[PDB]
């Protein structure tokens, strides 16, 4: 997979975590436990002539 | 010969659904099935186990054939068995055609695990080039002109005396092989081959059920019944295949 | 943590039962709308005789 | 295969099976022997949210 | 469960054991393949003897087991080349089943 | 447990049968269908040499 860009020194792309569900006790609150998808990014560096 | 059941009106009063139909279904099933088992038991034993008495004077002998190796527990390899079943079937062709039974209309019966021994006998693995079979649904295709009808219910078929399958049923398959004398048995058996007639069934009174309301027990009952005979004729073509010892 | 106000519709409660648990307790069972009949057994030897 | 229910807690299913055929030696008592094919349930509980 | 095989009837819900010993001496990965094809056949028997309709079946396995069947079949072992498309990775139906 | 009696058209009885242990039955057997011929053979040879 190849994508052409312009301008600056480098390009980056993020990724994601594809989360996992859980049960719920009756009449109780969900603010106790959750975890985000934890999206972090990675970069490439252009070289030169 | 028959079976039945009875429905109490109180126990039927409080509950869901219906039944009273699939019950009748179960009746018909039990009956036709019992008939089949009785037939197979008959062609198995009666056309075989008889001592010193063979058809007419001519020497047409039934005479099922013995098997390679021994020890019905010797293998359990699921292969190296099916091959012996092939060789067996060929021997069946042999011992059958001495009695002139023609037309390649013959039919064969086998219990499920041994059917799968034939299955495992060919396979992509081991063996060689595809000839008879195909994967997915095993029908086999055919063999020498028999065909396998895959019957899970083997032995049994007595359906005599009490509802329980023990204590002196009518058409019987002997407990063990050796005894003083007998040939085909429960412990060591493989398959039962025939042509047709070769066997027979006559039927009278057909097949019917009746629903009779009952009084003192405040319930009713449904009873399906029939009567038919089972007998062997022309042992000249009949027999089985069986393990040694 | 948790929420209060409770009310936990299905439950035993009442005067003296206590038992401290099993918040399911009393509820209806509506079955399946469907019965599993005995597995269909169809037999051979019908023909060929 | 699945199928929906509404309302109550859990689903129940009936199961019945087979029979064994018998003989009648005339004359005799047709009501002196029955195996009573019985029944049994199969219970499946919706778990929770 | 050891007992409680529902009602008492022809339902045995059988499981199938095997040969050699476990994982340890077992896997060059092409022995397990053949052995487990045979196991599949035996399983088909143990299912059939209880009746149930023909076909309309499904077989679940792990990817390792799957690829192990794939690697058992095509070269070096089997003959006449059935049940699989060599140039793809999706096996057709084997016995009455859907893998 | 049983019923002692009946019409029982079998078991012919008669004055002079002693003791004529109970058997079934008096009524007549009937021939049916068509007879069994022995299977004819084939020409085999002589159609060749």
């Amino acid at each position: 997979m190849v994508r052409s860009i312009s301008s600056g020194k480098s390009a980056q792309f993020p990724v994601l975590g594809r989360t996992q569900a859980a049960y719920l006790a009756p009449g109780e609150n969900l603010d106790d436990k959750r975890k985000d998808i934890k999206h972090t990014e990675k970069v490439i560096t252009i070289d030169g002539l | 010969l028959t079976a039945d059941v009875l429905i109490y009106d109180i126990e039927d009063a409080m509950n869901h659904y219906d039944v009273r139909s699939e019950y009748t279904s179960q009746l018909g099933e039990s009956l036709a099935m019992a008939a089949d088992g009785a037939v197979l038991a008959e062609i198995a034993g009666l056309c075989n186990v008889e001592s010193k008495y063979n058809e007419n004077i001519e020497g047409l002998g039934t005479a099922t054939v013995i098997e390679t190796t021994q020890n019905k527990a010797a293998l359990t390899d699921q292969v190296a068995l099916g091959k012996e079943i092939i060789a067996a079937l060929t021997k069946a062709r042999a011992a059958l055609t001495k009695n002139y039974v023609p037309a390649a209309d013959r039919v064969f019966y086998c219990d499920p695990d041994s059917y799968s021994a034939i299955l495992a006998a060919l396979m992509p693995n081991a063996a060689n080039y595809a000839a008879l079979i195909d994967p997915e649904k095993g029908s086999i295709r055919n063999v020498m002109g028999f065909e396998v009808v895959e019957v899970p219910h083997l032995t049994a078929g007595g359906a005599g005396t009490a509802r329980e399958g023990t204590t002196g049923q009518k058409h019987v398959f002997p407990a063990n092989k050796g005894e003083g004398n007998v040939k085909v048995a429960k412990d060591n058996v493989i398959g039962l081959f025939m042509h047709r007639s070769a066997v027979g069934t006559v039927k009278l009174r057909d097949l019917a059920l009746e629903r009779a309301r009952r009084a003192n027990f405040q319930a009713d009952q449904i009873i399906a019944k029939y009567a038919m005979g089972h007998g062997g004729l022309r042992p000249e073509a009949a027999g089985a295949v069986v393990f040694k010892v | 943590a948790s929420m209060t106000g409770g009310q936990q519709m299905g439950t035993n409660q009442g005067k003296g039962v206590v038992a401290a648990g099993d918040k399911l307790a009393l509820f209806l069972k509506v079955f399946g709308g469907e019965v599993l009949t005995a597995f269909a057994r169809t037999s051979v030897t019908t023909s060929r005789h």
